[PDB]
RNA sequence: AAUGCGCAGAUACCGGGAGGAACGCCGAUGGCGAAGGCAGCCACCUGGUCCACCCGUGACGCUGAGGCGCGAAAGCGUGGGGAGCAAACCGGAUUAGAUACCCGGGUAGUCCACGCCCUAAACGAUGCGCGCUAGGUCUCUGGGUCUCCUGGGGGCCGAAGCUAACGCG
């Protein structure tokens, strides 16, 4: 297929059960759309700048979802609903590049 | 274009396309948040455009300010 | 999808008339319950109360119900769509998986086949009634009760919709199809979607008959009247308007606000009209 | 009221007026200065001899009142930018640093005829 | 887009022997694959008119094609029409 | 300078909220398109285009009287939206007069779908396709053996030769 991935920034209001309960929703329906997750990394509560709903501070995400085409546009309505989740977009992944050696 | 700095030869293995890494282009949006034109680094074109394009991608996940002060005027 | 005639006659060329592409597999009548004989009649007990009206084709008022709190939880199906003289919009019959069958004024694009449901915990998709405290600010409503238990009265008719404007407190704020905002409780019921039918407003009638086929005798003026009846008349020639515009009964027609200042329901509304 | 003498100062000119003012440095503003207050007609308003004089008139009240330590923000470009931050230390008051303002408008509202002469 | 498996495919489905990348009667049936795809989303857009004049630029090679295939022998030209099913 | 606006609290001052249209530095002597033209970011669906190996077909080519499609802005029919700006129009000033240039207000329209109009300084004021005739200097993009030899696109100075001259080269 492609190379996909994506990047979600969450609310970092989230300690022991929600969570579990929105990282299980996310792989689950992430499975029902159809989606292969192999480098899950997610990299805890950090900083911002500029004050995206008041806080100076939120949660983060990565995954390398593989996902067929048919649906990428609109597998996003499981995120538009959801205000606890800040920040969604998906992009394709390269890396030929590396110069002043 | 004089040279003061010349932050193109001090910094070494670099990555442009990778967005993750701000303590590399934490530099390149100097001081108040307006990328920089080729005459401070000494970029060509190919590099200079995708830079200016991670910049723009990783100035909507926050990380990156791009509208705000300097005090010293 | 209007459709357009051929002038081959001097009243044909004018008049347009709505496609029915929308009415399923459908058209005889539901059985023994739902519809009822209604009455026919232009005045009350004695005397003409409002002028004008009485005449046309015969019509059934079929049971179509509006309060949709007394069966919660149990999903329903949507059987077929048929086409209701009384109203102005397209209804729908919905079957419970219990055995009853009801008609409801159908939403903007509801398809046989699908599912819908009501109840406090319902999920948001065209169809579902939910209470106004669950739903979210910014979307289209139809069918709003005003205080609770009494039934659907606003934004019901051929292509409107309110909208929540936001929460605060108790009360939530309705934008209304007229355009001014009210304040209404938070336990009535409603139902997410527009109503559909949007093209009703967009028919030419053509000729003088298919406005009588409908229930409306002919308007004469009040300039062409004596004085002994309209305020308006006399006038050997053809008088000019007379000292200003009246009503047979005596009040003003131009400008003359009517709504009682000492009613109890001016502490709910902003008025924005 | 002679509350604590941190403060905050917001000026600016447009073209042809100045006024300042002083703020509570988490809230609301105390006093402030034009030039209206000062006595002048049109022109001999935006001029670059009556800054100093609105910034010395805002002295006598951040004086009577408790205000020693001040910030000072400048908001576009005119005549009695360049006066009134010299104008501070004529008072002394314990000036600190320079900040910016104004922001560019992003691509905004269309501008009127007046700045269309530029095309 | 256009994959690699029905570019593979359709080269041995109309070659003569087992060989060749390309001749006068593939070439055809290579642009007739892509009018009959590239047709049909046209019917849902209808507004891009770069992609009707590309449309239009490759209708006047593939029928300048079957111009010159007559030009041979017509039986080996009527073997195409009716294996392609292109203009009854 | 006035017409307007404000002491029933205006201008500027702080934090939330609704709401359109336009997208700052990057940016230029830059790129893309057959021409009109096109700049926030994300994915979807698609035409055109230059280079490397040089694999197979085998002259299939170039130009086109009428036909068909595209065609900035203003303008017109049918419904949605309206913040700013703003033809007509009422004021203030200027002037011998000022139906105008300057200031305060102000609708259609500018915006979105669908159907038509079809004009221009639609300008390199230069039909289209190919072959031959010394070279400098910067810049854009590929294959490389990347003090440079090579295949193309974008500028400025110059051989022979051309033109009534300016000049293209
Ligand atoms: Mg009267």
């Amino acid at each position: 297929m492609r190379r996909y991935e994506v990047n979600i920034v969450l609310n970092p209001n989230l300690d022991q059960s929600q969570l579990a309960l929105e990282k299980e929703i996310i792989q689950r329906a992430l499975e029902n759309y159809g989606a292969r997750v192999e480098k899950v990394e997610e990299l805890g509560l950090r900083r911002l700048a500029y004050p995206i709903a008041k806080d100076p501070q939120g949660y983060f995400l990565w995954y390398q979802v593989e996902m067929p085409e048919d649906r990428v546009n609109d597998l996003a309505r499981e995120l538009r609903i959801r205000d606890n989740v800040r920040r969604v977009m998906v992009v394709k992944s390269q890396e030929p590049f590396l110069a002043n050696a | 274009p004089s040279r003061k700095a010349k932050v193109k030869a001090t910094l070494g293995e670099f990555d442009l396309r990778d967005y993750r890494n701000v303590e590399v282009l934490k530099r390149f949006l100097s001081e108040t948040g307006k990328i920089l034109p080729r005459r401070r680094t000494g970029l060509s074109g190919k590099e200079q455009r995708i830079l200016a394009k991670t910049i723009k991608r990783a100035r909507i996940l926050g990380l990156l300010p791009f509208t705000e002060k300097l005090v010293r005027k | 999808a209007v459709k357009k005639f051929k002038p081959y006659t001097p009243s044909r060329r004018f008049m347009t008339v709505a496609d029915f592409s929308e009415i399923t597999k459908t058209e005889p009548e539901k059985s023994l319950v739902k519809p009822l004989k209604k009455t026919g009649g232009r005045n009350n007990q004695g005397r003409i109360t409002v002028r004008f009206r009485g005449g046309g084709h015969k019509r059934l008022y079929r049971i179509i119900d509006f309060k949709r709190w007394d069966k919660v939880g149990i999903p329903a199906k949507v059987a077929a769509i048929e086409y209701d003289p009384n109203r102005s919009a397209r209804i729908a019959l919905l079957h419970y998986v219990d055995g009853e069958k009801r008609y409801i004024i159908a939403p903007d694009g509801l398809q046989v086949g699908q599912q819908v449901v009501a109840g406090p915990d319902a999920p948001i998709q065209v169809g579902n009634a939910l209470p106004l405290r669950f739903i979210p600010v910014g979307t289209v409503v139809h069918a709003v009760e005003l205080e609770p238990k009494k039934g659907a009265k606003l934004a019901r008719a051929a292509g409107t919709s309110a909208q929540i404007q936001g929460r605060e407190g108790d009360y939530v704020i309705l934008r209304l199809p007229s355009g001014e905002l009210r304040k209404v409780h938070g336990e009535c019921y409603a139902t997410v979607g527009a109503v559909g039918n949007a093209d009703h407003k967009n028919i030419v009638l053509g000729k003088a008959g298919r406005s009588r086929w409908l229930g409306r005798r002919p308007h004469v003026r009040g300039a062409a009247m004596n004085p002994v009846d309209h305020p308006h008349g006399g006038g050997e020639g053809r008088a000019p308007r007379g000292r200003p515009p009246a009503s047979p009964w005596g009040w003003q027609t131009k400008g003359l606000k009517t709504r009682k200042r000492r009613k109890p329901s001016s502490r709910f509304i902003i008025a924005r009209r | 009221k002679r509350q604590v003498a941190s403060g905050r100062a917001y000026i600016h000119a447009s073209y042809n007026n100045t006024i300042v003012t002083i703020t509570d440095p988490d809230g609301n503003p105390i006093t402030w200065s034009s030039g209206g207050v000062i006595g002048y007609k049109g022109s001999r308003k935006g001029t670059p001899y009556a800054a100093q004089l609105a910034a010395l008139d805002a002295a006598k009240k951040a004086m009577a009142y408790g205000m020693q330590s001040v910030d000072v923000i400048v908001r576009g470009t005119g005549a009695g930018r360049e006066q009134a931050i010299r104008a501070l230390q004529a008072s002394g008051l314990q000036v600190k640093s320079i900040v910016d303002d104004t922001p560019v408008p992003h691509n905004g509202c269309r501008p009127k005829k007046k700045f269309r002469k530029a095309s | 887009p256009i994959t690699k498996e029905e570019k593979q495919k359709v080269i041995q489905e109309f070659a003569r022997f087992p060989g060749d990348t390309g001749s006068t009667e593939v070439q055809v049936a290579l642009l007739t694959l892509r009018i009959n795809r590239l047709s049909e989303h046209l019917k849902v857009h209808k507004k891009d008119h770069h992609s009707h004049r590309g449309l239009l630029m490759m209708v006047g090679q593939r029928r300048r094609l079957l111009r010159y295939l007559q030009r041979e022998d017509p039986e080996r030209y009527r073997a195409l029409i009716e294996k392609l099913g292109i203009r009854g």
